[PDB]
């Protein structure tokens, strides 16, 4: 799975 | 050509209150932006308002 | 527009309905590469313009060595009407112009 | 030394010896192109060099305000105005010989009276 | 050799060869000249950036929206807790003879049903469901026991 939270630059 | 003289005042710069505060403010603002994102991430994950 | 590579299976015959070889037919066409000033390049490169109107005329001395550009009276008397086209390189080599557009994807 | 460069790929040429004629040939280490040498000199090392004494001379050297003026006679046009400067070599072994540039013919002469 | 190169075909055509490189320079004797020079001077003269804006209102008024203020925030942005906390509904345990049959039909549809999906379909409290679920199914995801599955 994923971290369900990420930041796009 | 002769090696560049390190003491040449034309190669020196004086940082006044303006530039000194600029780098200080830039560092502090960067920290503020990081804190903002952490609160946003925490609210989404922990399901708060 | 991603596509296979070596294409040993001959998939381009049906995926694309046009020849993939660049058209080497219009290459025998003289072209002048001109760098324009900021004021002139700002109004000639706009895509909200260029409808095919006559922007001016080019005058070449019978003996050569001197070229000049004469714009029309459509500039609103705000910019010079005469320019001197300076040939920075009389002979230009190894420079070419090529076009680029997509291919038909069906059949 | 008159460094020579390749003609097909512009790479640096190198000297090679051919025994079929006992002559000198210049060959490329990458594209296999040959060229007959013009001179038998291939390496030159200069312990004491006078190259660069007049480095920096341009067509508008006289426009420099810092450069001093002099009243010496130019021995090619018989003029009195000129700008002079010392050698541009920074080694601590060069003499204080002056170099004069004439503002009328751009001729460079020297005040040396020992060797000239 | 390599069997894949992953090319990207495109339609191209050579539509001319460059013969002259030119630089257009306005004539210095042109009547409209000395206007471009003024335009060029205006390039460096222009100051697009503007000074920071100073608030001339009373300091006590500008600070009325900062810190612990009587005004309450009326924003709906990122109210994640509000979005899901609003949805809440209870249920009641139904008779065994009916829910028990429902579970067997549900298992027949799929052989591995999750708890969340099971509750959504049954729409009944987990308490009663747990009693029947253990008697019929086993957890490794719950699955029907081999006593009934092997039929
Ligand atoms: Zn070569
Ligand atoms: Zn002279």
């Amino acid at each position: 799975l994923r971290r369900k939270t990420r930041q796009l630059k | 050509k002769d090696q560049d003289d390190r003491d040449h005042f034309g190669k020196k710069r004086l940082d006044l209150a303006g530039p000194l505060l600029a780098q200080l403010f830039k560092t502090l603002f960067k920290k503020l932006t990081k804190d903002i994102f952490r609160y946003m991430q925490r609210t989404v994950e922990e399901a708060h308002d | 527009e991603v596509f296979d590579g070596n294409d040993i299976e001959n998939n381009e015959t049906k995926v694309y309905e046009e020849s993939l070889d660049l058209d080497l037919e219009r290459s025998n066409r003289q072209v002048w590469l001109v760098r324009l000033p900021m004021f002139l390049a700002e109004k000639w490169r706009d895509r909200n313009n260029l409808h095919g109107q006559e922007l001016g005329k080019i005058r070449i001395n019978k003996d050569g060595s001197k070229i000049t550009l004469l714009l029309n009276e459509n500039d609103n008397d705000s910019i010079p009407h005469e320019y001197d086209l300076e040939l920075t390189k009389k002979v230009v080599e190894n420079e070419y112009v090529f076009t680029e557009q997509n291919l038909k994807k069906y059949q | 030394t008159t460094f020579r460069f390749c003609r097909d790929c512009n790479n640096m040429l190198y000297p090679r010896e051919d025994k079929e004629n006992n002559r000198l040939l210049f060959e490329c280490r990458t594209c296999s192109y040959v060229e007959e040498a013009g001179s038998p000199l291939v390496y030159r090392h200069e312990l004491i060099t006078n190259i660069g004494e007049t480095a920096g001379v341009v067509q508008d050297i006289g426009s420099d305000p810092t450069l001093p003026r002099s009243d010496r006679e130019c021995p090619k046009c018989h003029s009195r105005e000129n700008v002079f400067f010392q050698s541009q070599q920074r080694r601590k072994d060069t003499s204080m010989v002056l170099f004069f540039v004439c503002l009328s013919c751009s001729h460079i002469f020297t005040s040396d009276q020992k060797n000239k | 050799y390599i069997p894949y190169v992953k090319t990207i075909p495109k339609k191209t055509a050579i539509v001319g060869t460059v013969c002259h490189e030119c630089q257009v320079m306005p004539s210095m004797n042109d009547p409209n000249y000395h206007k471009i020079v003024e335009q060029r001077r205006n390039i460096v003269k222009l100051n697009n950036k503007e000074r920071i804006t100073t608030l001339d209102e009373t300091v006590g008024v500008t600070m009325s929206h900062t810190g612990m203020s009587m005004r309450s925030d009326n924003s709906n942005f990122l109210k994640v807790g509000r979005e899901k906390a609003k949805s809440n509904i209870k249920s009641i345990r139904m008779p065994k003879k009916e829910i028990l049959d429902y579970l067997f039909k549900l298992f027949d549809e799929y052989d591995y049903w999750s708890l969340k999906g099971l509750k959504e379909r049954t729409r009944q409290p987990e308490a009663h469901l747990k009693e029947c679920l253990d008697k019929v199914a086993t957890l490794v995801k719950y699955t029907l026991r081999p006593e009934y599955k092997k039929l």
